[PDB]
Order: C-alpha cells, then sequence, then structure tokens
RNA sequence: AUUAAAAAGGUAUUGUUGCCCACCAAUUUUUAUAAUAAAAAUAACGUGCAGUAAUUAAUAUAUUUAUAAAAAUAUAUUUUUUUUUUUU
RNA sequence: UAUACAAUUAUCAUAUUAAAUUGUUAAGUGUUGAUUUAACCAAUAAAAAUAUAAAUAAUUUUUAUUUGUUUUUAAACACCAUUAGGUA
C-alpha cells in the first residue's frame, strides 16, 4: 500500500514493488532536501558525512526523526516524552550554571596564583616565561616564532563521534543510541 | 529559602569587607612583604561576573529592523532563524519575541505555498551565519550554559601557571649545575659528606631500578614484517564465552534480582 | 543570469541563452575599483585562511579518518549489552515459569 | 512510589525559625523567672533592659524578598 | 557539648510525632549508615548514600560536568594527533619522530592537567554540599507530573475561552487528509472541542 | 594596579627606581635565573659569607 | 583455586616482600665509585686547558642625567606617557594569541574646518537615529548575499546520482542517470546474501554491511557506466573521473560505512555534491503501532 | 567568628554598649544557656541606635563596615572572660579560623540551616 | 491543598473579585517564569499589591525637578516619583498568552496573542 | 603489563518459599428476581497466573473480544523508574 | 433509645460572561526485482502546512443550549481478522 518516505516499507524491493517519483537529477526530492553540502576540492566525504551527521544528533533532530519515524504514539505520550526532556533539560541547566559559578571562582584562584608568581619573579621575567620574545634581535625571529604560532592556529580537520543507532527487539525507542533502560 | 538562579543558599561573592585582605595577611603587612604586591590589589575586592539571562525568553531577539523582513519575501532573514533543516528551534534553546514566532511560521507557511522557500532544507544556511553569534572558543562569554568552554579556559590558565612553575624550576636547576662550570673545586663540600655520599646509590647514580632493562643492542637490520608462518590450531573457528564461563555465587541478600542484568536483551 | 545558467543548460541543452551581464557602472576611476579589487581578494584571504586547512593530499586525510571510526568501531563492541538484548526466548519463558 | 531520599527528616520550611527566635525566648524566660522559683541567667539579666529590636521580621512569614528585614544585614 | 543538637546517644533525636511511632527512621536510613552517620544523612564519599542533591533529585554526573570521562569530554590534544597520524599515513621513506616529541610534550602536560581538574571538582563537591544541596529534603522538578500545577493553569484557560466548561477536553483528530476528502456541508478542520 | 607596566619585556630599557618589580627584573637579566626563597637561602647558596 | 578462575598477579602479595631494598637490585661496583670521581674531576682541568657588573659606578657622577628630570619638558613627556598608561588594562600577563594577532596586523599594515553637525539636526534627521543603530549593510550590497540559487547545487547533463539509502535492519546503493534512468539494480544487504539464517538482526543494519554493499555495488557500476557512455558515443577513453552526487537518506549506521565505500573509490569517481535526503514528517498517516503505543 | 566575620554592619564593636552585648552573650553561648542559633540572632537584632540605617548612609556605602573593630572586641571578650586557661589560645584560634576560610568560595555567606545548630548537620 | 489548579491558595490580600485566588478568572498564573522578583509564583506582582511592608518601599505615585525648587538644591530625584508606572500592566503569562494546551508542543507551536508585550517591531514607529 | 566506588521500586512487615485475583461446589442471610436473578458472609474442589514499575508498565474513559482472572484497539494520565543541544 | 457539621484552602459525575465559525493543497515510473518483522502470511507506492485585532463588566437561559461515537475508499496509512475480507 502507499506509505510515506519515512515509513518502514517506503522504498521496497520486490517483484511487485515499484518506487515513486522522478528518481533522478530534478528529482522527487527537489525541495524536500534538508542539506546541501558543496564538497571542497581535496576534501574526504568522510569529514562531510561526519559533520552533518554531528549536526543533526547534537541539535537533537535525527532523535525527533528517528522517534517520529518508526512507530505511531498518542499525542499524551508525545508530550509526556517531550516535556520530561524539557524538565529534565531545564534541571541539569540549573545544575550547569553552579557548576560554572564555581569553576569561574576555580579560575580566578589560579589568575591570582598568576599574580602571586608575578610579585615573586617581577613581571617582565614571568612574561619571559610565557614566551615573549626579549630574545627577538630581528624580524626573522619574530616571524619564526609567528610561524610556529601560524601552524598551531590551523586547524587540522575535526573528526566529531556519532553514537551508534541500537537496535533492540520490538524497539520500544527507536531513538536508543545506548544500553540504558528507558521509561517510554 | 532558594535563590533564584540554580537555587543557592547563599548570595555569591568572593571578597566582602574591606579589610579582608590586609588581616588575613597581617604578619606580611607589617613584615612589608606587601608593599609592591600586586595580588593583594587587584583581586582584593574582585567579585563574581553576573552569569544571568537577562532575556530568560528573548524580547529583544531580534532588534527592530528585523521584523520588517521576517515576512514572506525575505527568504533569507526567515532563515537566520531556523535550524539547518528549516525546522524552528525549541523556546529554550533560541528564545523569540512572540511576535517574531508568529511572523516567522506565517511566514515560512506563506513562502512555502507560493514557492518562495523549500519545503525542507534551509537555502540560505551559509549567507546567515554572519547574523548568528558564532561564538569562538578563544574568547570568554562569563554567561553561558557551556560547560565545557569554562572548564576549557581553566585548563588554559591553570596550564599558564604551569609554564611559570616549569621555567623557573629548570632555571634554579641550571644554575645549581652549572656553578660547577663556574667553580670545580672552589667549595661547599664536607668531609663527613666525603665519607658518606660518595658511594654509589639509589639517588646517586644507580645502575637500573626496574625490570626488563636493555641489555645486549647491536646493529642488526629489520627483518620481514610476519617471518612466521600461522599456527596449526584454528583460533578462528572457536566461540568466545564470557558469562557463563566459570561459576558465580550470587551476594544477592533479598528479593528479586535484577531483569536488565540478564533476562533482558540485548 | 549568471547563478542560474548551470541548470538551465542541464535541463534543455537545445535551448540557447546567453549569459547576461549587467550594465557596469564605474565609481571615481579604475584605481579605485582596483582598490575594492584588492578589498574582496583580501576577504577572500581571510575566508581562505578560516575556512578549512585539509591537510595537503587528499587520499592521506581519508586514510586515518577511517582508520579512526574503524577503531572507535571495535572499542565499541566491547561495551555491555542488556540482559534482555542477549538472552533468547527460551530463557525468557524459563524465568517466566520459574 | 519514589520520593526524595530523607523527606522523613526534612524539616518544615516555614516554621522552623521559630523555636529559636530571640523574642520567643524573651517571652518564656520572663514568666519563668516570674515565677521567683528560677533564677535568671545572665543574659535575661541584660537583656532585660535592652529588650531586641521590633520590627526584624522574617521572610518565612513574610513573603517578600524586596523586604530589608534587619538593620544589621 | 560533644556533638550534635539533632542527635542523641540512641540516634537521631526524635522531634516530629513520625518518629515516635516509627522508629526506625532515627536509627537506619540505609546501607550506608553509621552512627556517627545520623543527623548527617549524606555518608562520607565513594560511599552509599554519599551523592549531593539538587531539588530532591541526586547529583550522580560530577565527572561529566569537568569533562573527564564523558563522551561528551574535553579533548587536551588533537592538533597533535592528527598531525602525527598524516605523517604515518603519507610516505614510509621518511620517518618523523619530531611530530611524536611535540605530542609526547603534550602528553606529559595533560597528566598534570587532569590531577588538577579532578581536584578542583571534588572541591566542587564540597562547596555544592555545603551552600547548594538540599540533602534530599526538597521534591522532584524533573518530571512533568511534578509540574501538574502549571499545566492545570493551561487547561483552566481552554476552558475560560470555552464558556467555561470542557475541561482537559482537545480536538477529535482528523485525518490525514480530512479537509480535502470530504464534501461541502461537512465540517473539513478539527473545531474547538466545546463547539463540536 | 596602577604605575604598573603590565606588558614589559626583558629587552625594556630598566626602570630608574629601586622596586621590587624594577630590582627582580634587573637581577633576572644579571645573574640569569638564580632567585632564592628568602635572604638565609642566599646565605645558604654562598655558604659562609 | 577449585572450580573458581585464578586471581590477576596484583591480588597476591608482594613475591619479593620479604627481601630487603638494599636487595634489588644490588647496588654493587663501589669500589670504582670514587675511581671515577677523579677520573671526572681531573677531564674537567683538561678542558680549562683548551679554553683558556662590578665595575664601580658613583651616584655623583650621574648628576646631569639627573638634572636633565628636573626640567618640565621631560616631566611633561612621563605625564603624557604615564595617563597613556593609565586607562584601565584588560591584558593582564602576557598572551601569545593577542601577541600573534598584533604583529598579524602589523604585517598587514606594512602590507597596507567642516561644522560640526549639532544634536538639533540630529533631532531632526529620524533617519539618521536609525542607520547608527542597524544591522543593514549602507552602500552598495553584494548580489550573492541576495540570490536563491546562490548556495544551491549546480547540476550537468553528465551526472550521476548515487542513492545510498541506510534502513534500520538493511542498507543499499542504486545509480541514475541525470535524465532520471536506472543505470544498475539495487544491491541490498539482503540482495548480497549478508543478511539471513546468520549472525542476527542486531548486526544486520550494521556499519560493514553498508561498506560490503556499496563496494560491491561501485565496482559493478563503472563498467555498465562505460557502456552507457560508450552507446552515445562519449569515450571517457582515460584520466576522467564520473562526476557524482551523493545522496543519503536515513541516519542509521548503514549510512557511515556506506560513503567510506565511496571514498576509498576517489580515484575513479569525484564527488561534487553531498546531499542527504532525508525525510522528515511534520505529520502525516499513521505509522504502524509499536509495543507500549 | 560568625559574630565577627557573618554580620554585615554590626555597628561601632568599640562602644561599650555593642560591646557589652557581645559579651553578654558570649558567656551565654559557653555554659550551654543559649543555643549558638539564638545567641546570633540575639546580637544581629540587639539595640544600637535610632535610624541606624540612616546613619549607616553617612558611613558605608554596601553597608560593608571594617572588621578589625570586630575582631578585637571578640578577642578581647574571650580574653576578659576566663574562657581559656593559656591567654593567648582565645586570640590565636579566632584569628586562625578566619584566615583558613578565607581561601573559600563564598566565604562569609551561610546557608541559613547549616550555619548553627539544627536537627540536621553537615559532616 | 493538593488539587492541582488549587496550589495558588487563599490569599486575600489581592484586589480581585474572589479571596479564593484559584478561582479567579482573570489572571492565571505561570509557575515556571515567574517570581524572580517576588518570591512564589502565587503571590501578586511588585506593582499590585495592596499590603506593605516596613521596610519595603511604597508604590512610586506616577508623574507623567521644576517642582522643587523652593527644596535642597542637591537633593535628586525622589525615590517615589517614576515617570512610567502602571498599575494596570499586564504581564506575559505563558498558560494564558502561549497556550500550547491543542498542540504536541512541537518548536513553533501554540496560540499567541501579541497584545501583551508592547511591540518591539520598528514598523510602528 | 588489558581494576571497582557514589541515582532508584514493594499490596510485604524477621518481608518473594512474602501476599493477593477472578471463575468453578456446598451452604448462611437480605431483598427492586435478566442467559443461570442481584448483593453480602464463606475455610472445599479444579483451572490458571490477573495485580504489588511483577516476565508485552500500570491507572481512568471509550469500543470490541471472552473458560477465568482479563485481552486488543482509540484517547487522556502517572498514585511508573530520569537521564539532561541556551543559535555549533 | 435521646443527648450541637463546615463556612481560610475538601478531586467523579446539577455545566454558564463566553470569539469563534469558514479556507482545494500535496502526491504519483522506471523497469526485472528477496522489502518489513523477534517470527510468520497477504502484496504498486507517494502524499494533503498561513490569520491577528474586534466582540464591554454585572443583575430572572436550568422544560433552552453544551463537553473527542459520524456521508463519500471509486483514496491511502493505521487497526481487526488472516491469503478470500472488515474497517479506516
Ligand atoms: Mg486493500
Ligand atoms: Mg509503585
Ligand atoms: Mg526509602
Ligand atoms: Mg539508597
Ligand atoms: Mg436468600
Ligand atoms: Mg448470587
Ligand atoms: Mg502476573
Ligand atoms: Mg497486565
Ligand atoms: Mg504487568
Ligand atoms: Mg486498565
Ligand atoms: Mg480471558
Ligand atoms: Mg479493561
Ligand atoms: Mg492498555
Ligand atoms: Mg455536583
Amino acid at each position: 500500500g502507499g506509505y510515506m518516505m519515512y515509513h518502514r516499507k517506503a522504498m521496497g524491493t520486490m517483484k511487485y514493488s515499484k518506487w515513486k517519483g522522478a528518481h533522478g537529477g530534478i528529482s522527487h526530492f527537489y525541495g524536500r532536501t534538508p542539506m546541501v553540502e558543496e564538497v571542497r576540492p581535496n576534501e574526504p566525504i568522510t569529514l562531510v558525512d561526519r559533520r552533518i551527521m554531528h549536526y543533526v544528533h547534537h541539535s537533537r533532530l535525527r532523535h525527533f526523526q528517528l522517534f517520529r519515524s518508526y512507530q505511531e504514539k498518542s499525542n499524551s505520550t508525545e508530550c509526556k516524552l517531550r516535556e520530561g526532556e524539557m524538565l529534565r533539560r531545564r534541571w541539569h541547566r540549573r545544575l550547569q550554571k553552579s557548576f560554572i559559578a564555581f569553576m569561574q571562582f576555580k579560575t580566578m584562584k589560579v589568575l591570582e596564583d598568576q599574580a602571586r608568581l608575578v610579585n615573586t619573579y617581577g613581571q617582565a621575567a614571568v612574561n619571559a616565561a610565557l614566551g615573549d620574545p626579549w630574545n627577538a634581535t630581528d624580524n626573522v625571529a619574530r616571524e619564526r616564532k609567528s610561524a610556529a604560532v601560524r601552524r598551531q592556529v590551523r586547524a587540522l580537520p575535526m573528526v566529531n563521534v556519532v553514537p551508534k543507532h541500537v537496535a533492540t527487539m520490538k524497539q520500544i525507542h527507536n531513538d536508543r543510541f545506548n544500553y540504558r533502560w528507558r521509561v517510554n | 529559602r532558594e535563590g533564584w538562579l540554580f537555587g543557592q543558599q547563599v548570595q555569591l561573592h568572593y571578597h566582602r569587607f574591606p579589610d579582608e585582605q590586609l588581616i588575613t595577611n597581617l604578619s606580611r603587612w607589617r613584615t612589608g612583604e606587601t608593599v609592591g604586591d600586586i595580588a593583594m590589589q587587584q583581586f582584593r575586592n574582585a567579585q563574581p561576573f553576573d552569569i544571568e539571562d537577562k532575556d530568560p525568553q528573548g524580547v529583544q531577539r531580534p532588534s527592530p529592523e528585523v521584523y520588517m523582513k521576517l515576512n514572506y519575501k525575505n527568504p533569507a532573514t526567515i532563515s537566520r532563524f531556523l535550524t539547518r533543516t528549516g525546522h524552528m528551534y525549541p523556546a529554550d534553546i533560541l528564545p523569540l519575541n512572540p511576535e517574531a514566532v508568529v511572523k516567522l511560521r506565517v511566514a515560512k507557511a506563506q513562502a512555502i505555498r507560493i514557492g518562495l522557500y523549500p519545503r525542507f532544507g534551509n537555502p540560505f544556511w551559509f549567507r546567515s551565519q554572519k547574523f548568528r553569534p558564532k561564538a569562538y572558543q578563544e574568547n570568554y562569554d562569563p554567561t553561558t550554559y557551556s560547560t565545557k568552554r569554562t572548564v576549557e579556559h581553566f585548563a588554559y590558565n591553570w596550564v599558564q601557571t604551569d609554564r611559570i612553575r616549569r621555567y623557573f624550576r629548570e632555571l634554579e636547576a641550571v644554575h645549581t649545575s652549572g656553578s660547577a662550570s663556574a667553580r670545580g673545586s672552589g667549595g661547599g663540600t664536607t668531609a663527613e659528606h666525603k665519607q658518606q655520599d660518595q658511594f654509589y646509590s639509589p639517588e646517586n647514580q644507580p645502575i637500573s631500578l626496574h625490570r626488563n632493562n636493555i641489555s645486549y643492542m647491536e646493529d642488526v637490520g629489520r627483518s620481514v614484517k610476519n617471518p612466521t608462518v600461522p599456527g596449526l590450531m584454528s583460533t578462528k573457528g572457536m566461540k568466545k564465552k564470557f558469562h557463563n564461563l566459570y561459576s558465580s555465587t550470587s551476594t544477592k541478600r533479598m528479593g528479586f534480582s535484577n531483569p536488565t542484568l540478564g533476562i533482558k536483551k540485548v | 543570469p549568471e547563478s542560474l545558467l548551470s541548470n538551465h543548460m542541464a535541463e534543455h541543452p537545445d535551448s540557447t541563452a546567453k549569459p547576461h551581464e549587467p550594465h557596469t557602472s564605474s565609481s571615481i576611476s579604475e584605481a579605485a575599483a582596483f582598490e575594492e579589487r584588492m578589498l574582496r581578494a583580501m576577504v577572500s584571504a581571510k575566508e581562505e585562511d578560516l575556512k578549512e586547512w585539509l591537510g595537503d593530499d587528499s587520499r592521506a586525510l581519508s586514510e586515518t579518518i577511517d582508520d579512526i571510526s574503524r577503531e572507535e568501531e571495535e572499542r565499541e563492541a566491547d561495551i555491555r549489552v542488556a540482559r534482555s538484548m542477549e538472552e533468547t526466548d527460551a530463557e525468557r519463558e524459563v524465568s517466566r515459569r520459574a | 512510589y519514589k520520593m526524595p531520599k530523607n523527606m522523613g527528616v526534612a524539616p518544615r520550611f516555614d516554621t522552623w525559625n521559630e523555636k529559636y527566635e530571640p523574642w520567643e525566648h524573651m517571652k518564656r524566660m520572663g514568666r519563668l523567672v516570674g515565677t521567683g522559683f528560677y533564677i535568671p541567667p545572665e543574659w535575661y539579666n541584660h537583656f532585660r533592659m535592652f529588650p531586641p529590636i521590633n520590627h526584624n521580621f522574617q521572610q518565612e512569614k513574610t513573603l517578600n524578598p524586596h523586604n530589608a528585614s534587619e538593620p544589621t544585614q | 557539648r560533644q556533638h550534635d543538637s539533632g542527635v542523641n546517644q540512641y540516634g537521631l533525636k526524635p522531634t516530629n510525632a513520625y518518629d515516635y511511632i516509627n522508629p526506625t527512621n532515627l536509627i537506619n536510613f540505609g546501607r550506608g549508615t553509621t552512627f556517627d552517620n545520623l543527623g548527617v544523612r549524606r555518608a562520607g564519599r565513594g560511599e552509599i548514600d554519599s551523592s549531593p542533591s539538587h531539588s530532591g533529585s541526586p547529583v550522580f554526573t560530577q565527572a561529566k560536568l569537568i569533562g573527564l570521562s564523558g563522551e561528551e569530554q574535553l579533548t587536551m590534544c588533537q592538533s597533535e594527533t592528527m598531525a602525527l597520524r598524516l605523517c604515518m599515513a603519507k610516505a614510509g621513506k621518511e620517518t618523523c619522530e619530531r611530530e611524536s616529541r611535540a605530542l609526547d610534550s603534550c602528553l606529559g602536560r595533560v597528566g598534570h592537567l587532569r590531577r588538577a581538574m579532578s581536584e578542583a571538582c571534588w572541591e566542587f563537591n564540597d562547596w555544592f554540599i555545603q551552600n547548594v544541596s538540599d540533602n534530599h529534603t526538597k521534591p522532584f522538578q524533573h518530571r512533568p507530573h511534578d509540574w501538574r500545577h502549571f499545566y492545570a493553569q493551561e487547561k483552566l484557560v481552554r476552558e475560560r475561552q470555552q464558556n467555561g466548561h470542557a475541561y482537559g477536553r482537545r480536538p477529535k483528530q482528523f485525518s490525514f487528509g480530512a479537509r480535502y476528502v470530504k464534501t461541502d456541508g461537512y465540517g473539513k478542520r478539527p473545531r474547538l472541542p466545546y463547539n463540536k | 594596579p596602577a604605575e604598573h607596566n603590565t606588558l614589559s619585556s626583558l629587552r625594556d630599557e630598566l626602570r630608574l627606581d629601586l622596586t621590587a618589580q624594577s630590582l627582580k627584573e634587573a637581577w633576572m637579566r644579571v645573574s640569569g635565573g638564580v632567585y632564592f626563597q628568602s635572604v638565609d637561602e642566599y646565605y645558604a647558596s654562598v655558604d659562609g659569607l | 583455586r577449585r572450580g573458581k578462575p585464578r586471581p590477576r598477579a596484583g591480588m597476591f602479595p608482594d613475591k619479593y616482600r620479604r627481601v630487603p631494598m638494599l636487595l634489588k637490585p644490588q647496588q654493587g661496583g663501589q669500589q670504582y665509585f670514587n675511581h671515577f670521581l677523579i677520573r671526572s674531576t681531573n677531564d674537567r682541568l683538561t678542558q680549562q686547558d683548551v679554553d683558556n657588573f662590578i665595575s664601580p659606578q658613583l651616584p655623583q657622577m650621574d648628576w646631569r642625567n639627573m638634572s636633565a628630570r628636573s626640567s618640565e619638558e621631560s616631566i611633561r613627556e612621563e605625564m603624557r606617557q604615564l595617563a597613556e598608561n593609565d586607562v584601565m588594562q584588560h591584558q593582564r600577563v602576557f598572551n601569545e594569541r593577542m601577541w600573534y594577532e598584533k604583529e598579524e596586523e602589523h604585517r598587514m599594515k606594512a602590507r597596507s574646518p567642516p561644522r560640526v553637525l549639532g544634536g538639533d539636526y540630529f533631532k531632526t534627521r529620524f533617519g539618521y537615529s536609525l542607520v547608527k543603530n542597524s544591522e543593514m549593510t549602507q552602500g552598495p550590497v553584494d548580489y550573492s548575499q541576495l540570490d536563491m540559487w546562490g548556495e544551491m547545487p549546480r547540476y550537468t547533463s553528465d551526472m550521476v546520482f548515487l542513492y545510498l539509502v541506510s534502513r534500520r535492519r538493511n542498507t543499499y546503493a542504486v545509480a541514475y542517470t541525470y535524465e532520471g534512468k536506472r543505470i544498475l539494480n539495487t544491491y541490498t544487504a539482503g540482495n548480497r546474501g549478508l543478511k539471513g539464517g546468520d549472525r542476527g538482526f542486531r548486526s544486520e543494519g550494521s556499519t560493514d554491511n553498508g561498506h560490503q554493499v556499496t563496494s560491491m555495488y561501485l565496482n559493478d557500476l563503472l563498467p555498465k557506466l562505460r557502456e552507457m557512455r560508450a552507446s552515445e558515443g562519449r569515450p571517457m577513453g582515460r584520466g576522467e573521473k564520473v562526476e557524482l552526487v551523493v545522496r543519503v537518506m536515513g541516519f542509521y549506521n548503514g549510512r557511515q560505512g556506506a560513503v567510506r565505500a565511496v571514498q576509498d573509490r576517489a580515484n575513479e569517481f569525484h564527488v561534487r555534491y553531498f546531499e542527504d535526503i532525508t525525510p522528515f514528517p511534520l505529520n502525516g498517516p499513521k505509522m504502524p503501532r509499536g509495543v507500549f503505543k | 567568628c560568625h559574630t565577627a566575620m557573618s554580620v554585615l554592619n554590626p555597628g561601632d564593636m568599640r562602644s561599650r554598649l555593642i560591646y557589652n552585648h557581645l559579651r553578654i552573650l558570649a558567656e551565654s553561648v559557653a555554659s550551654g544557656e543559649m543555643t549558638q542559633r539564638t545567641a546570633f540572632r540575639f546580637f544581629e537584632s540587639a539595640v544600637r541606635s535610632p535610624a541606624y540605617r540612616e546613619i549607616a548612609k553617612r558611613q558605608l556605602e554596601g553597608g560593608a563596615a571594617t572588621r578589625l573593630a570586630g575582631i578585637s572586641a571578640a578577642a578581647d571578650v574571650m580574653r576578659r572572660m576566663g574562657l581559656t586557661r593559656r591567654p593567648m589560645s582565645s586570640y590565636f584560634e579566632l584569628y586562625q579560623r578566619i584566615v583558613e576560610r578565607s581561601e573559600a568560595m563564598t566565604p562569609w555567606g551561610f546557608p541559613p540551616l547549616f550555619q548553627f545548630e539544627e536537627r540536621l548537620s553537615l559532616e | 491543598a493538593n488539587h492541582p489548579n488549587r496550589q495558588s491558595g487563599i490569599q486575600f490580600l489581592t484586589h480581585y473579585n474572589t479571596h479564593q485566588r484559584f478561582r479567579v478568572n482573570k489572571d492565571y498564573i505561570d509557575y515556571m517564569h515567574w517570581g524572580k522578583e517576588q518570591g512564589q509564583a502565587r503571590l501578586p506582582h511588585r506593582h499590585q499589591r495592596v499590603a506593605f511592608d516596613f521596610n519595603d518601599q511604597l508604590h512610586p505615585t506616577r508623574i507623567g525637578y521644576a517642582w522643587f525648587a523652593s527644596q535642597d538644591p542637591t537633593f535628586g530625584h525622589h525615590p517615589d516619583l517614576s515617570s512610567s508606572f502602571d498599575p494596570n500592566y499586564r504581564v506575559f503569562s505563558h498558560p494564558e498568552h502561549w497556550n500550547k494546551m491543542f498542540t504536541k508542543r512541537r518548536p513553533g507551536e501554540g496560540d499567541i496573542d501579541l497584545s501583551v508585550l508592547p511591540s518591539r517591531s520598528l514598523l510602528g514607529p
């Protein structure tokens, strides 16, 4: 029978089944395409893919799509799950702020420590320890140091991990990325 | 009793009173250690950042001009408020003045049915990045819910301290040992030190203190990788058993055994 | 117009059309325009810096990415599953009667 | 039905202050000493003539954060 | 005196009438319990019932905060390891130990960095216990039923719009394409419940 | 803090006055990296002076 | 011991616990210590033979320079100097990053009366108050920041569209001519064997299956492509790549591996555009009912 | 320590009035005649001077006085009362306990429940 | 009262037409976003209070300094004279103004009346 | 030369070898007698295993189904256990 | 046998000052086939997005009006039965 595109049985391969829509070039997906990336010359498409997937996963879009596209759930269970999600979020936010309000204190104590180092060894000395080019006679030394800093600052492409999808038996959640039990 | 922000039972601060740096450091102060002291100056009255959302739900976002273009005919300005898929952000992620939300969902609707915006996807996604506050990991915004960035800067500054410490331990080391190139037999040596300390010991010049040393080094050339022919016993055809392998006794005192460990899948 | 020419040509090749260029107008001299050229090339330079470094050669990068994906695959395979995933229906029914 | 662990020993968050407030001890001790059968402790011998401040009220009884309750703090 | 006012000789000192009928509550709060451990309901650390609480739900994610041992965990050195990996993959004729030296330097520092972060985090656990945590004494805020009153306020509104009638009522879900499959004269969109 | 040069380097010219700061930067230039916690530590290093 | 596993080595008390620390290892050879000491000492003297700030400064003789500092010119100068440094510094200790930015800007800059409008004038201009605060660039605005199709794919009559669809228990790949004609059939994780009567369903839609399938498909895809091109007279004899658009569906494990099997073909296939078409359900017909709801 | 460091603006602590308040309350915390909480709330609620806040606007900006008078008085009281067998110990301990707390995050604020004796306590 | 929708309590000290706060059909309160400055979310807002504390300020008299000429020349703006003070001021409450009940609570959804918050659009001016 | 700690439910009450649920016989007693009346006491026999987050979580309404607890579906819901993107 | 509810906050069935109601959009063919499922069996598969303001407060609507059951499958999903169909 007619299935939607995100349906389980959507694109079937069988003797009866035949795919629907213009399937190439200007296609069935014409204005329905969620992402587009022009591949930068000499860039493997694996970085492209892992960037896309990290994006979708961190913003909880792949969560949503997996969730809704597998089973039906009544508007009550959907509400319960979404608002539960959002309230757990709220709680953990109010935890993060506490942690952060402490870590800014820690960072302060560190900077203070740095001040005490300053008036033990004198300011200029401390600056020397931190990579100040006081030994730079001419610009060529400067350009060596700054060439070093350039070769550091240039960012090698980050390969960001995407948690695998866990296929369980009757699939209570197809959002399952871990083996922990969940409240449905 | 609860503070509003994270529910703290106190009001946050670092210092309060005018005297505390003095009184804490008092012996140093009479001594006169504290004269050029920049630690008792810089941080003396230093207080915590304001970590607060002045807009918990932004009535500020967007600034006024933007509203003009939140209509159906500005695909770009629609796009700066969506995800890269075109969906809206949940309220507690990207908060918007309710006017903007109305105008925006209406806009995307209209634009879609007129063919001026795609049913999925954000066509302006890259162009719009200027308008979003992309936050560099190198700057620090005192207000973030990012717990990573905070600890990153903590790391950074602490390591900036460690650098100093290491610089000045290797310096004084270099001068204690370089004094020997300055004075060979000049002085600093006791007769009793000649008795006790001139013998080999673990602090002086031990042989090696650890198992698996390197003995018998030679210049011989590398061999061909995998010179060894596979054994006659097939490791491939054997199946690995973990849980039931040995016999165990359960320390479970009372109650039914947890159904998630065993008796569940997978 | 130049943004659309690729797809127009790809859909109906037989169709003949020209890339349409706006009528040009110059502010000041060719000097201020050459300075506009320096500005656009400089912005393309800060953006050429910021965009991606991508090392040097492609295949040498792809090898690394695929390697670390593999290592993550086999550090994953060592995680404990849940009891329910692991056991058959046999022992489920056994524990049920029990 | 799961509940936060220590709810058994949970303090009364409105009234747990009352017990400790200076006026209460002033009154109680006041009618204890009045009996003639109790030797007054010395703090009473003192605050007898310097009774504590009137209008300092807790935030528990008055639910106002903006009320500046104490002349001191 | 020699110890706490909330704890007498035989256990927690029983103030409310619940303690006198149920005096198991005085001497046993769990399997992390000791006798000095009464009245301090949280037990030691690394110990059973040592976890601090935030608005009643316990804090079991601490390491995940400072980014030690988490999936989202903070990584110190990336550029190095990538650089070195690139070196290994490119060619075998030239071998660069320069990269491996920059990297092993990086690691050598990383160790002390991590011990520092851990120490600072334990100080955070201490501070959080002193000045924030309620010690599991307040009602959970983190699940929707705890907020029932909030939702009630919304149901009430949709009722007063309906002439103060249908509480908890919602529009009948129609069909995937109810609007275009129905003939003139039948409702093509879901109405307010009172409007039925 | 006031009148405190925050960016000062060792190739900066020596300040004229005697302050813990000026003297410590000076000493860094003269002795190299020799630094002692207190005066009796210096008298320790010179041994009998 | 008995029907139970042996303890790990670290669970036994130390094997040498009864041997004193001076015995492990023995420091023998003490006889030689003194010898080498003398030796080294001797060598030091040898190394001198190869090879081989307390300038009294009187404070009275400086006086001329001090008198130079009593002049109000030099004090005007120290005033200007100290008033320029008195603005609040945000710098604190020396920073590498900011130094680098500073000097990079110095390299970039080395490579490099009319009546004041009063408050009343800006009282009368409503526009100006809105220009000062506006986000909108004033001047000629770049057109590439307007047009809809600026950031979007640009196709060609010769392009091949590769479909990688990752499903939950399955993965498959297909390829299509730009004009929509199907090239090769759909190679599927269950079509290639690789699926049934086997290890389990858990691993059926896994990464490595997607890889097996895609890498099996491309292998069979090249020759048929060269035949379909030989039919219209496009030889593509040598030194050519197929310009490919990879369209990926599904957010399932089998996706990762799939694209990897494209990336190792980079010497044959050239990917211009990577765009994923993944259906999103705003709402629609009911999905099949699961267990709980 | 609490009376010294935990109270913004406890008047001028050298004056014989407030000084006597503190003295009496101290002798009442020793010898167990009062709870610590009760004696603290007694101290901060004690009678000082009419229009107290508005005289406080003529000295303090944010209402935080200087802490020297507090510590000198608090040591004085322990000396004049016979609190310790050896005289110095009073001053030393009162000083030391403050110096250690100086390093703590939000050092001079306290949660009201844990600040003093209550049913549930800290370890 | 443990019944939901009865949580707002019995307050007499409000200005509404019932002493039972939870039968009042005018202002429905918001338990999640309210009560930063007022303490509990039940209690009346700073500007609507009909009962006043000892050490707390009472309402500002609205103006809508010239008239202090006889006073201390330095005396600044009197703390109780305000330019904008509205005893009738609608505070944004989600369950009233943004009501997500008839929806699945997805990001854009819920019905909104804009008559509450003053328009920050540039369209008006 | 391949390690463990910290969050959790009980209709039981020395506590799962714990309790309980309906039909299926006798009898007792009131009545507003619907396949075979209804309701209440009740300690047999025989089915099972419905419930105590309890072997596909429960609860309420709705509709269907039926040896018996009950089960299927449509909605609301926690007297069910939680897992937490402030524009990437 | 007679011999003193509450009226400041009490969850199952006696509602009541309220602004709604109406919108014609989307989606579909290339070709030789193991899709879905823990597992069975029937067997073309794609899809249906836009509205605020405004309506005045109370005093005789209680036989009135009102609280998710709905024509059209020659349109599907979904659900129920099991290849015959029901329902949607
Ligand atoms: Mg059919
Ligand atoms: Mg339960
Ligand atoms: Mg318990
Ligand atoms: Mg416990
Ligand atoms: Mg009868
Ligand atoms: Mg009967
Ligand atoms: Mg059962
Ligand atoms: Mg059941
Ligand atoms: Mg059950
Ligand atoms: Mg039920
Ligand atoms: Mg049955
Ligand atoms: Mg039922
Ligand atoms: Mg059910
Ligand atoms: Mg009734």
